[PDB]
């Protein structure tokens, strides 16, 4: 979870995933 | 069976460590990161 | 001019929308506004007060409802996404 390198303006978005990162 | 066990617990150390030194080591996660967003950012670009 | 109310703003001619902040951003005296990317005006210096704003569009998102069918019921939730509970 380190080693990755993972904002919204006007009709984008992000949903988030139904599946949280501490239940996967 | 003490020998094998050795071998495996040493042979599970190397990963973090190549994991950790070597950048680049998670190329296939990072292109579906950095494809999937540079093509909302062009996204976004062809608004002006 | 008013603050953190969405208004109908009218800046020189640039003419749009969002609530208004008091800005850190460190303008210099020829410059007149930023954009971050795609025309998107973030800031702005008032012609008058020679102070500098950030322009965040009023929140905005989706709505949808949950029901458990329509022959189980009729009561029905609705979920306001990614929106702080403070907005109707
Ligand atoms: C505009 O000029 C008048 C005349 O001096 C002054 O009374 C007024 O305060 C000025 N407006 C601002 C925003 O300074
Ligand atoms: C929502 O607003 C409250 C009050 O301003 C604040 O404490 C909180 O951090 C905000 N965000 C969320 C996700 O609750």
């Amino acid at each position: 979870f380190n080693k990755v390198t993972l904002q919204k303006f006007n009709g984008l978005t992000v949903l988030p995933p139904l599946l949280t990162d501490e239940m996967i | 069976q003490k020998l094998i066990a050795n071998q495996f617990n040493s042979a599970i150390g190397k990963i973090q460590d190549s994991l950790s030194s070597t950048a680049s080591a998670l190329g296939k996660l990072q292109d579906v990161v950095n494809q999937n967003a540079q093509a909302l950012n062009t996204l976004v670009k062809q608004l002006s | 001019l008013v603050k953190n109310k969405c208004v109908n703003f009218n800046f020189n001619g640039l003419t749009g929308t969002g609530v208004l902040t008091e800005s850190n951003k460190k303008f210099l005296p020829f410059q007149q506004f930023g954009r971050d990317i795609a025309d998107t005006t973030d800031a702005v210096r008032d012609p008058q007060t020679l102070e500098i704003l950030d322009i965040t569009p009023c929140s905005f998102g989706g709505v949808s409802v949950i029901t458990p069918g329509t022959n189980t019921s009729n009561q029905v939730a609705v979920l306001y996404q990614d929106v702080n509970c403070t907005e109707v």
